[PDB]
Formats: C-alpha cells, structure tokens, sequence
C-alpha cells in the first residue's frame, strides 16, 4: 500500500521516499519497478 | 523471526507440544536431587539427556 512523500514541503529529505505499508512477515527486498522510467526503487530487509 | 513461524498442535516444535511439557519437567526435575546422588536423575536416566 504506497504513498509517495515529496522532499520539502515543510519536511527537508533527501529528494524524497516511497513510503508503503506490507503483510508480508518475512524479511525481504522489496522492489517498485517503474517501467516508464526505466527505475526502481528498493529497500533491503523491509520492516514488518 | 520466532513469531512469524507459528505452528500447527501436533507438530513437536510447539511451545504446547509433549516436547514442551517434557522440556519443563527435565528442567525441573534434574534439580530434585544432588549431582553425586544415586537418585540424581541424569545418573538415573542417562539417555534422558
């Protein structure tokens, strides 16, 4: 369940993060492929 | 990630299996008697442990 956070905005962050929300208990990499950008952002061992 | 892994009842690896119960009771009960004592359970018993 994604949202997208803007850098600034009364919130200095580096450019900005992809914030999401998972069920999945296991640890694991979790990757948003953006393929109209030829992109993807990731996070290593993503928390519960 | 011990709270990720649940467990059906039945299988040995659960905290409410016999394993368990078994378990509890060697921790116990090993300490009823002294080490050098011929009602020391481990002497009893080796295989036990």
């Amino acid at each position: 369940y994604p949202v997208y956070q803007y850098s600034g905005n009364t919130s200095g962050l580096n450019q900005g993060r992809l914030l999401f929300h998972r069920d999945t208990t296991y640890p694991s990499k979790v990757e948003a492929w953006i393929p109209g950008a030829k992109r993807s952002l990731t996070n290593q061992n993503a928390a519960i | 990630g011990r709270a990720s892994q649940y467990v059906a009842p039945g299988t040995v690896s659960s905290m409410f299996s016999p394993a368990a119960y078994l378990t509890e009771l060697y921790r116990e009960a090993r300490n009823l008697h002294a080490s050098d004592s011929v009602y020391y359970l481990d002497t009893r018993r080796p295989d036990l442990k």
